RNA sequence: GCACAACCUGCGGGAACCCGUACCGCAAACCGACACAGGUGGGCGGGUGCAAGAGCACUCAGGCGCGCGGGAGAACCCUCG
RNA sequence: CAUGAGUAACGAUAAAGAGGGUGAGAAUCCCUCUCGCCGUAAGCCCAAGGGUUCCUACGCAAUGGUCGUCAGCGUAGGGUUAGGCGGGACCUAAGGUGAAGCCGAAAGGCGUAGCCGAAGGGCAGCCGGUUAAUAUUCCGGCCCUUCCCGCAGGUGCGAUG
RNA sequence: GAGCCGGUAGCGGGCGUGGAUCCCUGGAUGUCCGAAUGGGGGAACCCGGCCGGCGGGAACGCCGGUCACCGCGCUUUUGCGCGGGGGGAACCUGGGGAACUGAAACAUCUCAGUACCCAGAGGAGAGGAAAGAGAAAUCGACUCCCUGAGUAGCGGCGAGCGAAAGGGGACCAGCCUAAACCGUCCGGCUUGUCCGGGCGGGGUCGUGGGGCCCUCGGACACCGAAUCCCCAGCCUAGCCGAAGCUGUUGGGAAGCAGCGCCAGAGAGGGUGAAAGCCCCGUAGGCGAAAGGUGGGGGGAUAGGUGAGGGUACCCGAGUACCCCGUGGUUCGUGGAGCCAUGGGGGAAUCUGGGCGGACCACCGCCUAAGGCUAAGUACUCCGGGUGACCGAUAGCGCACCAGUACCGUGAGGGAAAGGUGAAAAGAACCCCGGGAGGGGAGUGAAAUAGAGCCUGAAACCGUGGGCUUACAAGCAGUCACGGCCCCGCAAGGGGUUGUGGCGUGCCUAUUGAAGCAUGAGCCGGCGACUCACGGUCGUGGGCGAGCUUAAGCCGUUGAGG
């Protein structure tokens, strides 16, 4: 939780929570880790405006706070994140490797 | 428009001259716009300014190289 | 530096009528010489600078939560045509 | 230097920018920490009457009615007969 | 946070009464009608100084020494433009500066000259009309101002000593 | 490394893994003011003269490049080409320089060369190779620390004030120029043989230097940046990086419980209540760059140093020195020395001349009246870190739109206000109402957590209930008892009082107070016998000879030696 981070759009687990049921992290800041797991919001029973239906009450409430979420999940769930061994000419690949592994290859899924 | 960075690289005296001048006029156009299209304009304004700015950065670079 | 442009039309109401038959009013770079008006005028809108006058105004009365202010400097200048040409679209407009 | 292109003088042609006005402004907006009856510069100061007159009394225009109200109205200070 | 106190006090003894109106509510806003006090001022006017505000539109919980649907109050928007008005684009006194110069332990003291420096000098317009709002600045009628290019006529013209 | 269009989140539109946000280093215009300097001027705004440009050309007017002053050296003609100036919290040098208070008065004296006005060099200057010390046939630059005695001493010898060599320590380069003599030279005057100024050898370190005669001499030394190349220390971006889940009481768990885990890294904070194994690029260790800075280690660049006697001498300051008029200094007038200067006098080249002892006779000392700089103590703007250092009236006053509000003419003075909650889910919607605001619904774990909204007490005002009160004289009260009402099993315990007994309120300064002497408006938070040394007496503790400053050194803990 700093100028540096955890997972990004990613897809991860909820340990100390109420859901645990991991899923799509719609957006995650740089400093306040502020990340939305699309896993628990509300309605803000909207303005009474025609902003929302003239008869409103916003629906998708999803600002995800706490940072006990168990980011990253290869064939393994709760795991920290490795770093590199480069291996290839100019190779950062700070992919995530521990027990199972996941790096969010630019392919099949984030 | 790093590409624009390029064109930049490309032109010289009277060129960059009237280029940035006319472009500038363009942004004027914007100024005018201050109450019409507007919405998608935004960018014509901010970026266009940044652009012409570059124009100047260059003139400086070149003729500076000169004298 | 030398980017000729130096203005923002006087979207102002009262100023309208003038636009309407022979003169036109606008906001101009608080500074341009009146002859500056004549030139920006002339080469800018391809016209015939006639009667170039000037006025200025700063802002008064803007309360800001816990502190306050009243705005910056808005400059006014009016220039007239020779035949009644140019500014067309602008004018039909507002 | 001028004096052949300097100045005096007509007509034609063409020029002329910078900062300024709003309104208050013998005064609740200027000065007394207050919508404080204090002070603060020059412009006839309309008219009738009075010997004269910006004083006098009623007024011209023009300006008000002071900004907390109604109430009976005895003590007594005030103001005045 | 109490207390005399819900008494003392409302800023001038230049008085006001009505009708209708608008309003959630109008002694305390708007018209209009009776009425008193100014008038030589409670006139208008330039200037100073204030610098918002002025207007037009909404609003009043704060503010006016209660009111208050009123405001110079709050919110927003628009509002003053001049070759000839003024001041500089010129003149200068007192007077400040100050190249020189005389002078202090230092910082300065004194200072011609040239300069800065005034509703004191000097200079070319006025009146009638138009905006919520500004005017000899805008419009219009009428009257000019110098400086530049020329041409036409005219001359020892030509400093600022 | 994959998200950003600063604090605004909202509107209305976007850029970007063909390194977008952003961290750094060097880039570009870089408005007008401010040393301002082209001129003026109430700064932050009005004027002007030169070449370029554009426009309606000339007049107008903008971008532009343009044009003080100073002294400073150069071609006297470039007046071309430099310098400075303008700052800066504290430290710093010199310039000039004060009352209080003490001396329980106070004129010598005192605070003190302190406060303050100034000028100025810095990043630190200051001082800095001896006409020194000191008396031993001794030392050896300068500066700062400990010690040197608070003795030696200065003095209405009174208040008081108060050294210096040495020693312990730290830090240790030393280097130079006119100094006529050399010759060289150009100018000289005026010509021969004087002066003037350039090159030098000489360019004194603890004493020679020069000129004549002879012995001479044929590779180790670097600066105070001489100087250059580097590992350039950093600057700000870097990187990794140790191990748990199941359960479980909970709105929560990181907690209780179960088993499995790390560790050259149990420093800390952060993740809805207290984790080594969850967040943290930290302690673990390592990391890294082509710019901006150098001591080291080494090189090279190395100016310039680095011999012997002989001989008539000429060769570091214009004033030393002595009279009085004065400064320093532990010295205040004195037997009073040395350095230092304001007046008048007014010279010596190493048999020279000040210095030890006022002075005289001695020995001894040092070598003056020029020049340069490093290194060790100071200082704190600014950065980092640690705190038997502070919690919102203490802390900077100042924890965040406080050096601003606001008073003063200016000079100048100089507040307050920190927290809703775990996260915004912070309040659709219905109902009295002009509005506020008020009842509901939803929030939620709570909303007596609801927007000035945590914890949220005292003071004061309020709504209801208990006892009590209209023949009463009293700070208060309070001992007694009787009537009420209360918990009560009773014992009895509560609150409330009518009858009666006896009762001058507290602080300060008083022979002396009820005060009519005083302080006292009520609540709340602030609100005052310390610290450093000297000492001094005690007494708790180590040896009798007992104890250790300044430092050098090891030092998460930094461990003490």
């Amino acid at each position: 939780m700093r100028v540096k981070m955890h997972v990004k759009k990613g897809d991860t687990v909820l340990v100390a929570s109420g859901k645990y049921k991991g899923r799509v992290g719609k957006v995650k800041e740089v400093l306040p880790k502020k990340y939305a797991v699309i896993v628990e919001g509300v309605n803000i029973v909207k303005k009474a405006v025609r902003v929302s239906p003239k008869y409103p009450q916003g629906g998708f409430i999803e600002k995800e706070a706490p940072l006990h979420a168990s980011k990253v999940r290869p064939i393994c769930p709760a795991c920290g994140k490795p770093t590199r061994v480069r291996k290839k000419f100019l190779e950062n690949g700070k992919k995530i490797r521990v027990c199972a592994k996941c790096g969010g290859a630019l392919d099949t899924e984030e | 428009m790093r590409k624009q960075l390029e064109e930049a690289r490309k032109l010289s005296p009277v060129e960059l001259e009237k280029l940035v001048r006319e472009k500038k006029r363009e942004l004027m156009e914007l100024r005018f716009q201050a109450s019409i299209g507007q919405l998608s304009q935004n960018h014509k304004i901010r970026d266009l300014k940044r652009q012409i700015a570059r124009l100047l950065t260059v003139l400086n670079e070149k003729r500076r190289q000169n004298a | 530096t030398a980017y000729d442009v130096i203005l923002a039309p006087v979207l102002s109401e009262k100023a309208y009528a003038g636009f309407a038959e022979g003169k036109y009013t606008f906001w101009v770079h608080p500074k341009a010489t009146k002859t500056e008006i004549k030139n920006a005028v002339e080469t800018a809108f391809k016209v015939k600078v006639v009667k170039v006058n000037t006025l200025h105004v700063r802002g008064k009365k803007k309360r800001l939560g816990r502190y306050l202010g009243k705005r910056p400097d808005r400059k006014k200048a009016i220039v007239q045509v020779a035949p009644g040409q140019k500014i067309e679209a602008l004018e039909g407009l507002i």
